[PDB]
């Protein structure tokens, strides 16, 4: 489940970093990584707690 | 026009990625199991809802789809798709139409077995998937698998309802796919081998839900009601 | 970690130019309620060119970057031309709503591509008002994204059946500009060009220009496969890949295998060494020595 | 009217002037028993509630 | 306490589903719905570790 | 709209067949007679005496 909870979008456009730094210009970039960041600490939050 | 139903036939490689040794789960357009496909004799105007199984066990060369203009026929192959006036009967000797208008893309290609073809029509494009295997059973679609290959991605973008054979002056099977889920299953070497259909029986939905092909002995929790 | 070393690129050695002139300044137009489709495709774009110099009133890409925009593959780029009402330029984006944004031509609310307009008040200002250039006003229900109608059938509205009157609550559904060359700037005609375009569809062939790079092995190396961007050891496999096939994948959906466009030689990739480092130290009272111990 | 938790217990018809309960539609969780696949190929469904 | 807090905004403007989609357009009620989602997750989150 | 054909039944900003849904507030009434050639400019945004 941690593994898979890696393709989720979370809201932004795309689950891939390293596409969308190659997309968009970062004055436009962080309002999408942000929300990423904000996925994958939760889930990090949820495997260490079980 | 008799009725047959299919064997887990009608399976195609979904995407163009590489997969060996996983199970994967799809969700695509896809011939349901056990489906009630018909079976002519020989050419009426066959519907095309959504996509079109077409098998036939050999006479069978053409194609002509459209609303009332794509073409294929089997030089080799000519894949004219433009406005046509199509006849009353149209075989191949010949006249199947009058002129080319406003005519457009124009592919032409360089100048015991059973035959399965499958059309569709997404977001502008007519994919054909095909695969040709011996068998010595006449007629009466066997029990195994053949997974269909990718064969053209045509970017045409038109809109096809209605679809015919040019006969060629010989049985045909038509079955239509519906927006199914699929699970299937890759080998070492990258080939399909076996699929699960998730929506047929409960012991199918118990599979797809543990992504399993064997269910050992319990209860298990598969869907909401 | 352990840093890369070099950087390569492999794109498609494609001669042909994409044909653009074509679109941006033809002899005339369509209208707004019937707009053509160019399909582009198998060609070596270079949108910088149409970005500076020239004029445009506005150039307002969604999505995607348009400094970046050639380095990206992309997969079967569209073109939309049409004149446009002066005041409904910016009526053209997604999720806000209008008369022509409903009735003409309806963006996807997930959108991507650049919206090119500019001025079009010297050639489609005629004297006594083109009347041509004709945009709809009825209709029963809102379009869907990148939808086109022609039809033209005697609007109803309420009581009074009209089946093909045009009397009282019957209209006829579409009316015309008309431009004279003294209008303000909220009647003076525009000329829009959409550029629409999806990524993940299929490996196509349209591409920035982006010189080749001699392929290296067995070395931790920046990679660009046809727009896909990564760090890994590119060595060379046998895993048998059907002919259509180009991509690869593993168990967790990860790329460990690719093809390079123009060789056609299957590589795979593997992650550059990774791994924690933890030191032992006898502690500060006795001595000052360590050993450093890489875990993996 | 409400209950014990702000849930929507009971409403007033506005016209006739009528007091109407109101009560959940039923839902609960398909479950499958089976008792295995190297064993038979029969099952059963139970509807949770 | 799980069923109570089915009433909160969590920042939004309403905390009834069909007033946000029925008093403002698509496009825009998006954060607001994504807003009450994310609340009722976090809320889903505890009472499964408690 | 059901009524004696309103020669110059024609809403400004709003849609006569969505009249009904929306709420206002404080609705004018003006009432007068002019001619037939005078009604074209009783119109916004157009002049004449
Ligand atoms: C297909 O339908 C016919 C009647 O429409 C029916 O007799 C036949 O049993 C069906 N096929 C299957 C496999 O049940
Ligand atoms: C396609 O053809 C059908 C008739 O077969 C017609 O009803 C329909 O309007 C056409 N266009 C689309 C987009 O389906
Ligand atoms: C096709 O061409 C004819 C003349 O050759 C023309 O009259 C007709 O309008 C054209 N049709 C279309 C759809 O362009
Ligand atoms: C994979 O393909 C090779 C090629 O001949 C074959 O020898 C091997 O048996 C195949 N593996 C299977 C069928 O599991
Ligand atoms: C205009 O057309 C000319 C062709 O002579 C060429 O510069 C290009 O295709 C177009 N340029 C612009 C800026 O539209
Ligand atoms: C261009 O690419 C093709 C592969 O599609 C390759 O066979 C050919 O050698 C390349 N051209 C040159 C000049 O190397
Ligand atoms: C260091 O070790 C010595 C003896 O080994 C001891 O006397 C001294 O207190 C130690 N100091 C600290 C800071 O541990
Ligand atoms: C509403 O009108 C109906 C129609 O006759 C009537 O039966 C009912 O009593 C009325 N309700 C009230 C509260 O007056
Ligand atoms: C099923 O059970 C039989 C005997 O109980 C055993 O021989 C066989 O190996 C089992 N199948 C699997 C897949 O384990
Ligand atoms: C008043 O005028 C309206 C508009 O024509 C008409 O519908 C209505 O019947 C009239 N009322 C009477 C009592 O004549």
């Amino acid at each position: 489940t941690l593994v898979k909870q890696l393709s989720s979008n979370f809201g932004a456009i795309s689950s891939v970093l390293n596409d969308i730094l190659a997309r968009l210009d970062p004055p436009e970039a962080e309002v999408q990584i942000d929300r990423l960041i904000t996925g994958r600490l939760q889930s990090l939050q949820t495997y260490v707690t079980q | 026009p008799a009725y047959t139903n299919s064997f887990t036939r009608g399976v195609y490689y979904p995407d163009k990625v590489f997969r060996s040794s996983v199970l994967h789960s799809t969700q695509d357009l896809f011939l349901p199991f056990f489906s009630n496909v018909t079976w002519f004799h020989a050419n009426p105007v066959l519907p095309f809802n959504d996509g079109v199984y077409f098998a036939s066990t050999e006479i069978i060369r053409g194609w002509i789809f459209g609303t009332t203009s794509l073409l294929i026929v089997n030089t080799n192959v000519v894949i004219k798709v433009c406005e046509f006036q199509f006849c009353n009967d149209p075989f191949l000797g010949f006249r199947v139409y009058s002129s080319a208008n406003n005519c457009t893309f124009e592919y032409v290609s360089q100048p015991k077995n059973l035959r399965e073809f499958v059309f569709k029509n997404i977001d502008g494009y007519f994919k054909i998937y095909s695969k040709h295997t011996p068998i010595n059973l006449v007629r009466d679609l066997p029990q195994g698998f053949s997974a269909l290959e990718p064969l053209v991605d045509l970017p045409i973008g038109i809109n096809i309802t209605r679809f015919q054979t040019l006969l060629a002056l010989a049985a045909y099977y038509v079955g239509y796919l519906q927006p199914r889920t699929f699970l299937l299953k890759y080998n070492e070497n990258g080939t399909i081998t076996d699929a699960v259909d998730c929506a047929l029986d409960p012991l199918s939905e118990t599979k797809c839900t543990l992504k399993s092909f064997t269910v050992e002995k319990g209860i298990y929790q598969t869907s909401n009601f | 970690r352990v840093q890369p070393t070099e950087s390569i690129v492999r794109f498609p050695n494609i001669t042909n130019l994409c044909p653009f002139g074509e679109v941006f300044n033809a002899t005339r137009f369509a209208s707004v309620y019937a707009w053509n489709r160019k399909r582009i495709s198998n060609c070596v774009a270079d949108y910088s060119v149409l970005y500076n110099s020239a004029s445009f009133s506005t150039f307002k890409c969604y999505g995607v970057s348009p400094t970046k925009l050639n380095d990206l593959c992309f997969t079967n780029v569209y073109a939309d031309s049409f004149v446009i009402r002066g005041d409904e330029v910016r009526q053209i984006a997604p999720g806000q709503t209008g008369k022509i944004a409903d009735y003409n031509y309806k963006l996807p609310d997930d959108f991507t591509g650049c919206v090119i307009a500019w001025n079009s008040n010297n050639l489609d200002s005629k004297v006594g008002g083109n009347y041509n250039y004709l945009y709809r006003l009825f209709r029963k229900s809102n379009l869907k994204p990148f939808e086109r109608d022609i039809s033209t059938e005697i609007y109803q509205a309420g009581s009074t059946p009209c089946n093909g009157v045009e009397g009282f609550n019957c209209y006829f559904p579409l009316q015309s500009y008309g431009f004279q060359p003294t209008y303000g700037v909220g009647y003076q005609p525009y000329r829009v060009v959409v550029l629409s375009f999806e990524l993940l569809h299929a490996p196509a062939t349209v591409c920035g220009p982006k010189k080749s790079t001699n392929l290296v092995k067995n070395k931790c190396v920046n990679f660009n496969f046809n727009g896909l961007t990564g760090t890994g050891v590119l060595t060379e496999s046998n895993k048998k890949f059907l002919p259509f096939q180009q991509f690869g994948r593993d168990i967790d959906d990860t790329t460990d295998a690719v093809r390079d466009p123009q060789t056609l030689e299957i590589l795979d990739i593997t992650p550059c060494s990774f791994g924690g480092v933890s030191v032992i130290t006898p502690g500060t009272n006795t001595s000052n020595q360590v050993a450093v111990l890489y875990q993996g």
